[PDB]
């Protein structure tokens, strides 16, 4: 809000090719997992049966070869990160002040002064926006009726974003896999903004805003495991769906990713 | 495969397995 | 990379593909599976010729195992001239049981050949060229031991007999130095060859293990038929023994070719013991013994009984005067019975080749574990080490 | 639910054998000869009870009897309550799909309606799927379509028309999941066969054509009976995929996008479109 | 004008011998040593005039040595003009093809009959080429055909059927232009299930080698309307492609190529064909 | 090592038409960012002096209007992440010991029987790779002559790459802007491995890596703070020639992004 | 290095105008009237010893002079050791570029040889531009020329030729910074020309063509001299862009990429190409 940028001011740069060619590109990795498509899809091109052979694995620079300077784990001085949640329970109430708390340290500096982030972005950009989404009415809320918020980093606070009921979030959310996620409190929706990822660097502004949502899930993630949650990255949903849902506009936002938070038992 | 009903004289195992959302 | 799906009714295979690598200097790696119709055909170096490689390794293996149909069926005197015909009986006399009377008035399956020096026309029998159990079967009691030695493939005929000479040299300087422990000369372990990919697998060996270089081509033939040896005792290596052979005008070349062959033996069992596959998975028998030779003794046993005839270590890969002479000329002062078998097929307005060099004054396949005419014009029983007479060469 | 799939089942003197997409069986059992052939008569879905009473009829253990139709890829059996409750297919050309309900049944897919677009009181239920084939193409007739249904509670459209020597179906234009409508799609393509080599349409030509009222019809061949027949097949495929026995599955990052198909090569195309900037279908 | 076929010639001392697609012929004339010579590195064009020149220059009878040259496969005598005047549709559901041949007048194909295969005392004229067309597959119906119409000039045959969820469009097969048959195909694929280095005991060969021994057809999977009318137009479509074409305006790949269409995807697998050398058609 | 997959076993499941899409995609965001090229190239399509209005802002769902959730920044328990580091000095000797701390706490987990790694990834499938590349003659060294390394993240081991000089690597990597850059001790060049990315998910598994990406250097940013390392994230370089130099192969993997590290003085 | 860029100095009457790209000037001082009209004869560099010389005879100050001359576009100072110190034309149509040595100066583009195609011995010094440019395309040609020079220092090549109704510069292939290749630019543009609307150009029938020697020639219309008029100006501007007087700098993204310009509608398209997958440019 004393941050405020126009939309407007990014467009006078955009390169409508570049623009075209991305989302055209970018679509071509939207999904659509519905509950109701489950028998007439899939997901994973690897059988089931041999996607063991694939997971923590390492792919050599000389395969074959067994030659390598040995680290020590004694150097270690970090906690393992918690197993990523899943059938998560909401049966217990979960208060706004600890969802407060993940924002606040994800994506902000302890300094509301400040316009400095706890992760790097080209440019300074920041061409990625963290929406939040409420999935249980055991999660405490700050406007009742109103289950989207979008969280503005430097300000340091939520703007209301859409009063779509709990049900209809976590549907569009949650695609086709929703009885093995079980039950999460909330969602974090991270978003890019095209011409904001695209106007200064053009291409490789895209890969630097895919790159910074990773950096954002990641803060959030090790907030998450100090603060008592559980979370896990998710990209098993319909993204056109999740952005109507929100009322997001395709045209010049899209979903890259949701990440889920709850209670596991 | 074997039955009282009759004997397999062949399969399609590529979309039999099918009949080259996580982890495993 | 590549990555070509067939219909399992389509004529083509099941796949294929260039595996990635990371690293720009390791050869490219290519790939067809087949289901079981053949067992994977591969190759490996270059990219281009990989891809060329395993393709025509595919048609090669697809050719002599599933497609052929013999053209008749004759006595060995109706089927050549008379002398070819005597070389084959006493080939023949050794692999069976059988009286010289029963190899004579056996009718067998027939193919097309001829010969090697005179273009003569001819047939040979079927069941030596043909690799399944139908073909010729009411051959197989006179020879049951069969295999691809000497098969090539390629676009024009002069190619695959080239194909076919370089291997039938190969295999028959293999059993020849397999059976007497004799090689001609031994290149520097620590040679090197100023072309990356080459060097870069000799680099890796090296500090995996150790390696022994040999000149083992038959005595006073031209060109070089190089063997490399790989060993190691390193206890978290799947890959405890490997080898490669080739066979070329050019010695630099032959040791090229030959580092990269073990390499590609060396890769694929690795992939395969990594992979945890089963030994129910394995279907030829020639790569269940070489799997059964993966380990140190293959390598000392190997080089603790090669006698050199030059104890100086070459330095470097220069030609010398034997390099040069008539490879023809020597194999017919030897013997005149050597044949090729072909076959052709149309491909657009091209014929591809498949060509199978034989001799019965050679050794007929490479498992003297089998039954096999070990009496022949390079080799008779006793001449080398008696162990090794009766056993297979660690070799694919 | 119970999806007779495609096989066949035939004799000549003592020996029958049964081929399906999965497999061949040498039938030996007088009892599953009978249950096959009154499985291959019927119109893609049988009541479980109705199977059960077939299987009884011949003496055989239902679950062995079942175990066996499902393994050798006779039937199969789906749990999945489906997005769109019903099809129904409006067209200028009715007479084409005038025994498409009836035979399509086969292949599971359910038609309620074929409608002639000069009907007026064109009435269409909730969740249901609205096909929109036109071979003489005008931006009214699929305007005139939203207009009347978009807001249908769990509506979703396709549309099919020529354009060229292509036929082309758009992906789903669904505004529930919020895809791209007929308009995005046609955009797209009529963008891409401008040949000013630039993927980005957008110039002072178009835009002072922009201010003229939004309007068109399309070039496209000569259509004969065999290119309507190649049509045919390929809505009718499209719906099986998307409402009816799924025979192979689709990847869920192509299942609702267009789907074009050249004319002359009968080579396919199926690719997804993004929204168009100039369209208004995501507002509504 | 000559198409100059693929072939081989290999010299050792004064001893030559030639191989061609069909033949292996000792050539012990120095005339036709150098004709052949020539004719290797000509790549695969050559025109009467130059011919005739060359084997008057070898000192070879123009006339014993184009025979020599056409009979062991070095040369065949291709059209300039197309090589099919016209098709016919032979098929076990000829009311399939009802209106098609008034209908594909306007596309530029012209069929001049359907035929039944059920009936005795089937005729066709020169230099047309023969669709095959069957719902119900066996190997003996081919047979049938390409034994009663292999020897009418100019003639060619093309094949299709169905095979599981697919259908097949066979290439072209002309004697005349030595190209692949229907068997190079199929009988190839059964000899490589037949001689599998390991046989897949649940090999579709099974059901195909048991249809032959009970004297039954393979027939087409539960097909409707919509099938049909999709095969229809393939089959029109691939008949326009083999309309108007030579071997001076066209290319051989057009006939040595295989048309498979997956049913239920509707995706063409376009692949090459190739030659059996165990095939008969070679014989 | 005792985690090694074979490339071969993943590229049985990949989509040519995948795989050449992305990478024609991926392609238009690689730079040519040489100092040979300085005055006859630009990189910022926005002039110098109107980026100031872009960077450090806040878009809106709803512009113009101001009425926001606060949240209290006495909810934040972290430290201000450091401004990233320019000029580097490499005055000092830089151990392996730090350089092996950094790598553990990265990306590895303090049990080396676990293969759970401190950041999380799609399918398991952990597409990118690691790879350390030594720019200065003060910064230690495991092999002498060896200046690119690949980090095995479970096995927690070196694997030699190349053995180019230093000056080669830091000028393939610092592009045009090397002045500015000064002399940095040590770089991260995080690679994705196209198959690997794809195989699974298609499309979407392009965007699963490019965050993943983020994830990585996101942790190396909060390591290398805490261990006293100076970072920048980096993005000026051209990619073709960092491939080259680190001996890659770039039809199978590519640099998305290096990461500068050092001492500032 | 100071660079004279494109500018005219008119005169009628007592009135004198300078016009440059970047403005315009009413020019009142006969000293810099002088000075700018010998700047018009000049070509291209000019020693800045000559230029504060031209300076001093019109007697006007050095700095205010040279402030001049930048800010109104006339010259610009450039400080970049820049990476091919040198250009060649290697071609099979020398004749076309006759002049080209000598008219390019003016651009601030140095090619020191011309060199036809069919010499022996044809020796090329390092951290050389080598231009390869084909009317009569054939790829041993361009095989020749990579055996020849790939090895040589800081050696990069360029390769034009036509293709169809297009005239195609490639990228510039530089094994110093791993850039693709001739090759992986033909079989782009090859697989793309199939009618077979698929990006992946891998099929069995692409496979039975690569066991032959790989060679080939291209179909393409037949050059008259404004096509190769074309042709010429597309050249030197991509010389001047890589080597010469910059006037506009290209994005870091599209600087090394290839450039194809249809000759019927005269219509430019800038694209990197990824490296072919059966090439192995890579390797080398
Ligand atoms: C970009 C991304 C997307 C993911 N999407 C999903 C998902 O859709 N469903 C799911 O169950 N897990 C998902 N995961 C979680 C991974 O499956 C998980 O990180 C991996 O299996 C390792 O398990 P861990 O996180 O418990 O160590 C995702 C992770 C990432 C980084
Ligand atoms: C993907 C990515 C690429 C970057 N590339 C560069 C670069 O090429 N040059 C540079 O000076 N800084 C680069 N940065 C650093 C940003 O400019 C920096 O994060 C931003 O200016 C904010 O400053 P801070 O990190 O000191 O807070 C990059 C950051 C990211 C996330
Ligand atoms: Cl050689
Ligand atoms: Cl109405
Ligand atoms: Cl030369
Ligand atoms: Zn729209
Ligand atoms: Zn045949
Ligand atoms: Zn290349």
């Amino acid at each position: 809000s004393k941050h405020e940028l126009s939309l407007v001011e990014v467009t006078h740069y955009t390169d409508p090719e570049v623009l075209a060619i991305v989302k055209d590109f970018h679509v071509r990795g939207n999904f659509a997992s519905l509950p109701e498509f489950a028998e007439r899809t899939f997901v994973s091109a690897v059988p089931l049966a041999h996607l063991e052979k694939f997971e923590n694995k390492e792919v050599l620079f000389r395969p074959g070869f067994s030659s390598v300077i040995n680290i020590s784990s004694s150097h270690n001085f970090s906690r393992e990160r918690l197993p990523s949640g899943i059938n998560f329970c909401d049966k217990n109430k979960l208060s706004i002040r600890t969802i407060e708390k993940l924002l606040v340290n994800a994506f902000s500096s302890p300094d509301p002064g400040s316009v400095r982030r706890p992760y790097p972005s080209g440019g300074a950009l920041y061409p990625i926006e963290v929406f939040l989404c409420r999935l249980s009415e055991n999660t405490e809320n700050w406007q009742a009726g109103t289950n989207v918020y979008h969280y503005l980093p430097l300000s340091q606070a939520l703007e209301p974003v859409a009063t779509c009921n709990t049900q209809s979030l976590y549907r569009s959310l949650s695609g086709g896999d929703s009885e093995r996620l079980g039950k999460p409190h909330f969602a974090l929706v991270y978003c890019i903004i095209f011409e904001k990822a695209l106007f200064k660097y053009r291409y490789r502004g895209y890969r630097m805003a895919l790159m910074e949502t990773g950096s954002m899930y990641q803060n959030a993630v090790l907030v998450a495991d100090q603060i008592g949650l559980k979370n896990r990255v998710w990209a098993g949903y319909t993204d056109s769906y999740v952005a109507k849902t929100m009322n997001l506009d395709q045209r010049t936002v899209a979903p890259l990713i949701v990440q889920f938070f709850g209670d596991v038992n | 495969k074997a039955s009282e009903f009759g004997v397999v004289l062949s399969v399609d195992a590529l979309k039999l397995s099918r009949q080259g959302g996580g982890s495993h | 990379m590549i990555n070509v799906y067939s219909n399992l009714m389509s004529a083509w295979p099941a796949t294929m593909a260039m595996s990635p690598k990371l690293n720009r200097n390791m050869p490219t790696f290519s790939q067809i599976w087949d289901y079981e119709r053949i067992t994977p055909a591969s190759a490996a170096g270059e990219t281009l010729k990989s891809i060329q490689g395993a393709i025509g390794e595919y048609f090669e293996r697809r050719h002599f195992f599933n497609e052929i149909v013999t053209g008749g069926q004759k006595t060995l005197y109706e089927m050549m001239p008379p002398s070819a015909a005597k070389a084959f009986t006493e080939a023949f006399f050794q692999i069976s049981s059988l009286t010289r009377d029963e190899i004579i008035t056996h009718k067998f399956k027939t193919v097309r050949a001829f010969n090697l020096f005179s273009l003569e026309q001819q047939e040979i029998p079927a069941v030596i060229i043909a690799l399944d159990n139908i073909t010729a079967a009411d051959d197989l009691k006179f020879y049951p031991d069969r295999d691809t030695c000497g098969c090539s493939f390629h676009g024009s005929l002069n190619d695959a007999i080239e194909g076919s000479l370089c291997e039938f040299m190969e295999r028959q300087s293999l059993l020849l130095y397999w059976l007497q422990g004799k090689a001609n000369t031994e290149i520097s372990s620590e040679i090197v060859t100023g072309i990356n990919h080459i060097d870069e697998i000799l680099l890796a060996l090296r500090s995996e293990g150790d390696i022994r270089i040999f000149d083992i081509t038959l005595p006073g033939a031209p060109g070089h038929a190089v063997l490399t040896l790989y060993g190691t005792k390193n206890k978290i290596s799947r890959i405890k023994y490997s080898t490669g052979l080739s066979y070329a005008n050019s010695l630099k070349k032959a040791l090229c070719k030959s580092v990269v062959e073990l390499w590609q033996s060396y890769i694929c069992l690795h992939n395969f013991l990594i992979g945890g596959y089963t030994d129910d998975d394995i279907i030829d028998s020639y790569q269940r013994h070489f799997m059964s030779c993966n380990k140190y003794e293959s390598f000392t046993d190997l080089c603790e009984n090669t006698v050199l005839l030059s104890d100086d270590v070459k330095l470097t890969l220069e030609e010398n005067i034997t390099s040069d002479t008539n490879l023809l000329n020597y194999l017919q002062q030897i013997s005149d019975n050597i044949f090729v078998y072909y076959a052709r097929e149309r491909v657009s307005n091209s014929l591809v080749w498949y060509t199978k060099i034989v001799s019965p004054d050679f050794f007929l396949h490479m498992n003297n574990s089998g039954a096999i005419n070990i009496n022949n014009k390079i080799y008779h029983t006793g001449d080398g080490i008696k162990v090794r007479e009766s056993k297979m060469v660690p070799f694919p | 639910m119970i999806n007779i799939l495609p096989f066949e089942i035939i004799s000549r003197n003592t020996k029958t054998l049964l081929i399906t997409y999965i497999s061949s069986v040498d039938i030996t059992h007088e009892g599953m000869k009978k249950v096959l052939e009154s499985l291959r008569s019927k119109q893609g879905i049988i009541s479980e009870y109705l199977l059960d009473k077939l299987l009884d009829e011949s003496l055989i253990d239902k679950d062995k009897g079942k175990e066996f139709l499902i393994t050798t890829g006779v039937i199969n059996k789906t749990k999945t309550s489906p997005l769109w409750v019903n099809s129904v297919i409006i067209s200028d050309v009715p007479h084409l799909f005038s025994n498409a309900r009836e035979q399509w049944k086969c292949d599971g897919v359910f038609v309620s309606h074929i409608i002639d677009i000069k009907d007026n009181n064109i009435n269409v239920s909730d969740s249901t799927l609205i096909w929109l084939h036109l071979e003489n193409y005008h931006s009214d007739i699929v305007k005139r379509i939203y207009s009347k249904f978009e807001s249908n509670p769990g509506v979703a459209f396709i549309q099919s028309y020529y354009l060229k020597e292509s036929f082309r179906i758009d992906g789903v234009y669904s505004p529930d999941l919020g895809t791209p409508c007929h308009f995005c799609h046609i955009e797209r393509w009529l963008s891409r066969e401008e040949k000013s080599f630039r993927r980005n349409e957008m110039s002072w030509a178009n835009l002072l054509q922009l201010l003229k009222k939004y309007q068109m019809t399309l070039p496209a061949l000569a259509l004969g009976e065999s290119e309507r027949g190649f049509s045919y097949h390929l809505i009718k495929r499209r719906l099986q995929e998307l409402t009816g026995t799924s025979l192979v599955k689709s990847h869920v990052d192509n299942f609702m996008s267009s789907v074009s198909a050249d004319l002359i090569t009968c080579i396919l195309c199926k690719e997804p479109v993004i929204h168009w900037q100039a369209c208004s279908c995501l507002e509504r």
